[PDB]
RNA sequence: AGGAUAGUGGCCUACCAUGGUUUCAACGGGUAACGGGGAAUAAGGGUUCGAUUCCGGAGAGGGAGCCUGAGAAACGGCUACCACAUCCAAGGAAGGCAGCAGGCGCGCAAAUUACCCAAUCCCGACACGGGGAGGUAGUGACAAUAAAUAACGAUACAGGGCCCUUUUGGGUCUUGUAAUUGGAAUGAGUACAAUGUAAAUACCUUAACGAGGAACAAUUGGAGGGCAAGUCUGGUGCCAGCAGCCGCGGUAAUUCCAGCUCCAAAAGCGUAUAUUAAAGUUGUUGCAGUUAAAAAGCUCGUAGUUGAACCUUGGGCUUGGCUGG
């Protein structure tokens, strides 16, 4: 038959399900950033979990190896270009110090509320489903898009958005076409 | 398993073709050819999936139907034909002319040729022998056999193809400092010259090259091609790159000065 | 409002098949998307084509709307066209009309009926006939 | 062991409990609504009485 | 030298004794000896399908006094008789004689749990019907 | 030595020797055993699985024997027997779904007797024919990805936050409450249409329609501990039942049956079974053996395992590549 279609889980439950101090930082986390469920939050541990493995793994080759140089500049770049990481912190000693919130911090969600298109973080949300928001010519619907640092300056309402200069919702044409 | 096999998987076709997973369950079966099927290169590849001149196989076969397609001088309508290293492929209607030689990366390049050199080969020896009522002859890489060869010819020597008339131009003996392609192992599509000849009777010889950059590899003299009498004198055009193989961290600061 | 734009990319000369192939993209803001019909309309104006020379498919619009890209072909004449293309986009074109055959299980369940006659059908249902005296 | 029993009292106690309607309450919000609801409730406006803090209080 | 041999050379005595070792662990016996495709009523699958023969009645342990509610079923597959408790309050009315329930253990695998003596088994379906859904009226059983 | 084979060969025959394997486990038995690439879990070391998308092998109900052919001991080829089993005018004849779909049976356990060669490729005398190979759709909560079920105001009213200020009395800006009040936004759905396709469906785009109880209404398990969340209300009263384990139930039951409230995960949640970590409870890393389980009654002893030290060191000379600076 036809070759498999690779797929894998993107995220991991804890091993403990019943924890206050967990429980209790990761609805304080999720009320920070207007979460739906707490497995938005699984899956940012699970990426940064791994992120870690890969870090320890170089950290034990010798400096100036051509492994831990290539992979872990490229591990660092791609993390500056997303703007997780900060210009002045490129030593794959401060991505090990990398915090969750440093990824909620890029998120569509996080970046249309801290822009003042938004009232609320809650806001950023439903307008994002509803495609209103658009990065460079693009509409863009998915709240966890990561936000690179050269789209950053990009974001937006939708050209077609009754918020960005389209015309009118379902909503006004029904009430001022009576 | 009562008999020869007709079919090739997908993930089973050789993988210097470059073919997706999702695009089907099989791949194009190489004919039997001048080529051995691991080695080869089918023109519906060539046609479709590298010039993408062909939508789908049901161009390439309109295409070849046609006689547009010469592969060393004669028309091929055979579209799963064995084309292999070195050998040319005309086709007049484009006025273009392709040699398939390796390229650093492993792969057979699309290496544009002029039309003057178009109108030979090169072909590696692999056995010099006599046949019926006592003709000597010599076998190449492409199973081409050619009859009263030059007396000092011998195994492992290349020889220039006339390509027309099929017979030998002039040969380069087998030994130190001649240029050799690689065209087997890890360090295939690799050009450098031989620095030492290891010998191991019973056992498989094995030879050391050296790259433009002073690099030292080993491989096996089954995969040495003689390509040139000296460094820096080939008897074909080089694909670009000139065989010369850098690491990826030295790829990867090429590629940013570039772009 | 309107204002069609059309681009082409990875345009290829192929003599090969008496055709220019090219990919296309349409900027139609404000607009669902361009039929093909009027696609091969426009292209005919631009490249002083003849339009039953023009062959477009595989059209996808992007999210969003606004943009959509697909492929085309243009032919050194229609009769070159009418050579080298797939029956289905002809008839999608009207040059050609779709051919009338029964379904698959008829035509095959007529070739395994058939498989049981040995020489002609006439000779065979003629003795078929002589052996029902009825 | 000894094993036997009248089998005439089976569903005694779920037969015999008095039937009670739930009453026609307002919907909770659902995704992530909910969790922003919770939120507040735990860390915004805290009810807890100098280190005393409960879920749910019992009416006392 | 701990007891056991350290040399280069002695994998093959450690491999072996090891081996010979893992008999000892009775989870391991079990798996190796197929006592669950042997042994066990179910023959190792987790459910099974059976015949409901009589409705009986187990007095709990001490220092519990109680009657679980169970029945006497015989499973299709290899005509064994077993004992399956009927859970939830009043769920036996809903189990009749020459019934097919579906049945599946009782979680402890292959122990008795709680007071209840000598059963491994519940109950699950009856009549293709859950018994959940029996006894929270979400449907009617089909007869 | 011959015969036979495409060919080596006890492959077979004639004659002749007495050899061949084995405690470094032969031989035999079992396998709920096709092998591998790989899968699950994983600090490390490991444990468990691999019928199944690729490769190799084997089979076409069970055996055996063959024809044709380069290639088959082929089974959508034949011959014969066994077991099933079909039509019959009773003389005879014809079978093989572990191919696709479908039926029966088995069961805890698995979908349509659908469309097509347009794509991927294969076969043929072949640019053209054929292909249940293959692709498309149907069923599909196997698993996997993303991700709705609401957002924002207006006032009211409360607190904090400030400021006019001594407090007082205010102005006023941040939260919470509002059967307490609005206007916006959108896709689920549907739909002209275009795209998609061999033709369709669906997706993606997109006119018109499409949200206040926005009934377009989220569920599954729990609330004594482990383990997060009730000593609330009613019912029962060692009964009914719960309870993985410890335990709960004999008239205010924190555990049953319910109502309310709350907790956890959420388009998912629970149960059964197996397996992995937890398990340093299989321990090579890395267990224990006086008394919790466990030194053979004691010596000898073959295989196995394991075995004291010792043989060009030091010095000197030049010497490249690099790494503090
Ligand atoms: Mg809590
Ligand atoms: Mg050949
Ligand atoms: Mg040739
Ligand atoms: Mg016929
Ligand atoms: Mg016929
Ligand atoms: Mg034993
Ligand atoms: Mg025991
Ligand atoms: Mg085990
Ligand atoms: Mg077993
Ligand atoms: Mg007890
Ligand atoms: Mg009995
Ligand atoms: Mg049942
Ligand atoms: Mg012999
Ligand atoms: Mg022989
Ligand atoms: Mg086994
Ligand atoms: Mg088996
Ligand atoms: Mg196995
Ligand atoms: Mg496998
Ligand atoms: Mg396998
Ligand atoms: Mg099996
Ligand atoms: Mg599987
Ligand atoms: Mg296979
Ligand atoms: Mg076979
Ligand atoms: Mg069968
Ligand atoms: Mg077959
Ligand atoms: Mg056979
Ligand atoms: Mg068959
Ligand atoms: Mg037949
Ligand atoms: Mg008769
Ligand atoms: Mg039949
Ligand atoms: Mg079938
Ligand atoms: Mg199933
Ligand atoms: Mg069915
Ligand atoms: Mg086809
Ligand atoms: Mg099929
Ligand atoms: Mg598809
Ligand atoms: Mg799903
Ligand atoms: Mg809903
Ligand atoms: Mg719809
Ligand atoms: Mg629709
Ligand atoms: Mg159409
Ligand atoms: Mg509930
Ligand atoms: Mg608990
Ligand atoms: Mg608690
Ligand atoms: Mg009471
Ligand atoms: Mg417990
Ligand atoms: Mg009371
Ligand atoms: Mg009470
Ligand atoms: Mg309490
Ligand atoms: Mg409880
Ligand atoms: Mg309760
Ligand atoms: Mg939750
Ligand atoms: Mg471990
Ligand atoms: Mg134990
Ligand atoms: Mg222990
Ligand atoms: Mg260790
Ligand atoms: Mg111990
Ligand atoms: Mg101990
Ligand atoms: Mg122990
Ligand atoms: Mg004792
Ligand atoms: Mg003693
Ligand atoms: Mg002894
Ligand atoms: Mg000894
Ligand atoms: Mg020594």
């Amino acid at each position: 038959p036809r070759a498999p279609r690779t797929y894998s889980k993107t995220y991991s439950v804890p091993k403990r399900p019943y924890e206050s101090a967990r429980l209790d930082a990761e609805l304080k986390l999720a009320g920070e950033y207007g979460l739906k469920n707490k497995r938005e939050i699984y899956r940012i541990g699970f990426q940064l979990s791994k992120i870690r493995r890969a870090a320890r793994d170089l950290l034990t080759r010798d400096e100036k190896d051509p492994k831990r140089l290539f992979e872990g500049n490229a591990l660092i770049r791609r993390l500056v270009r997303i703007g997780v990481l900060s210009e002045d912190k490129m030593k794959l000693d401060y991505v090990l110090a990398l915090k969750p919130e440093d990824f909620l911090e890029r998120r569509l969600q996080t970046q249309v509320f801290k822009l003042g298109l938004a009232r609320s973080i809650h806001h950023a949300r439903v307008l994002i489903t509803q495609r209103h928001i658009a990065v460079g010519k693009q509409i863009v619907n998915i709240p966890s898009f990561t936000v690179r640092l050269d789209s950053q300056k990009h974001i937006d309402f939708a050209h077609n958005s009754p918020y960005g200069g389209g015309r009118a919702g379902r909503v006004k044409r029904k009430n001022q076409g009576k | 398993a009562r008999g020869p096999k007709k079919h090739l998987k997908r993930l089973a076709a050789p993988s210097h073709w470059m073919l997706d997973k999702l695009s089907g369950t099989y791949a194009p079966r190489p004919s039997a050819g001048p080529h051995k099927l691991r080695e080869s290169l089918p023109l519906v590849v060539f046609l479709r999936n590298r010039l993408k001149y062909a939508l789908n196989g049901r161009e390439v076969k309109a295409i070849m139907m046609q006689q547009h397609v010469q592969v060393d001088g004669k028309v091929r309508t055979d579209t799963t034909y064995p084309a292999g290293f070195m050998d040319v492929i005309t086709l007049e209607a484009t006025n273009e002319h392709f040699r398939l030689v390796y390229d650093v990366k492993g792969k057979f390049a699309v290496h544009r040729i002029s039309a003057e050199e178009a109108a030979y080969k090169l072909g590696k020896v692999k056995k010099v022998q006599l046949g019926k009522k006592g003709v000597p002859y010599v076998v190449t890489h492409d199973g081409r056999t050619i009859r009263y060869p030059d007396p000092l010819i011998r195994a492992n020597d290349t020889v220039k193809i006339d390509l027309a008339t099929g017979k030998i131009d002039d040969f380069i003996k087998f030994d130190t400092g001649r240029l050799v392609m690689v065209t087997g192992g890890r360090n295939l599509g690799r050009v450098g010259v031989i620095v030492h000849r290891e010998k191991h009777e019973g056992g498989f010889d094995l030879v050391h090259i050296k790259d433009a950059l002073e690099n030292t590899f080993v491989t096996r003299l089954s995969n040495v091609f003689v390509i040139g009498t000296e460094a820096g004198k080939p008897w074909v055009s080089l694909p670009k790159g000139k065989g010369i193989k850098l690491s990826i961290s030295e790829e990867r600061d090429r590629r940013r000065a570039q772009q | 409002s309107d204002a069609v734009t059309i681009r082409t990319r990875k345009v290829i000369s192929n003599p090969l098949l008496a055709r220019r192939q090219f990919v296309i993209d349409v900027l139609h803001p404000n607009r669902a998307n361009v039929s093909k019909d009027e696609l091969r309309e426009k292209l005919a104006e631009i490249y002083k084509a003849e339009k039953d020379a023009v062959s477009v498919f595989g059209f996808r619009t992007q999210f969003g709307g606004g943009k959509s890209t697909g492929f085309g072909l243009i032919y050194q004449s229609v009769a070159d066209a009418k050579r080298f293309e797939p029956a289905y986009r002809l008839v999608r074109y009207g040059l050609a009309e779709k051919v009338e055959k029964a379904s698959r299980q008829q035509r095959k369940q007529k070739k395994n009926r058939d498989k049981k006659i040995f020489g002609t059908q006439r000779r065979a249902q003629k003795r078929a006939a002589r052996r029902n005296a009825d | 062991g000894k094993v036997h029993g009248s089998l005439a009292r089976a569903g005694k106690v779920k037969s015999q409990t008095p039937k009670v309607e739930k009453q026609e309450k307002p919907k909770k919000p659902q995704g992530r609504a909910y969790m922003r609801l919770l939120y507040t409730r735990r860390f915004v406006n805290v009810t807890l009485t100098n280190g005393k803090r409960k879920m749910n209080p019992s009416p006392a | 030298g701990k007891g056991k041999p350290r040399g280069l050379n002695s994998a093959r005595k450690l491999r072996v004794h090891r081996r010979n070792n893992r008999w000892a662990d009775q989870a391991y016996k079990a798996r190796l000896l197929g006592t669950a495709f042997k042994s066990s009523p179910f023959g190792g699958s987790s459910h099974a399908k059976g015949i409901v023969l009589e409705k009986i009645g187990i007095e709990s342990k001490q220092p519990n006094s109680a009657i679980r509610k169970c029945v006497r079923v015989q499973l299709i597959k290899n005509g064994k008789k077993v004992t399956a408790f009927v859970p939830n309050d009043g769920c036996l009315n809903f189990v009749d004689e020459n019934d097919e329930v579906l049945l599946a253990g009782f979680g402890r695998r292959g122990k008795a749990k709680g007071d209840i003596p000598g059963v491994r088994f519940k109950v699950v379906k009856v009549s293709g019907v859950s018994l959940l859904a029996l006894w929270k009226e979400k449907k009617e059983k089909p007869r």
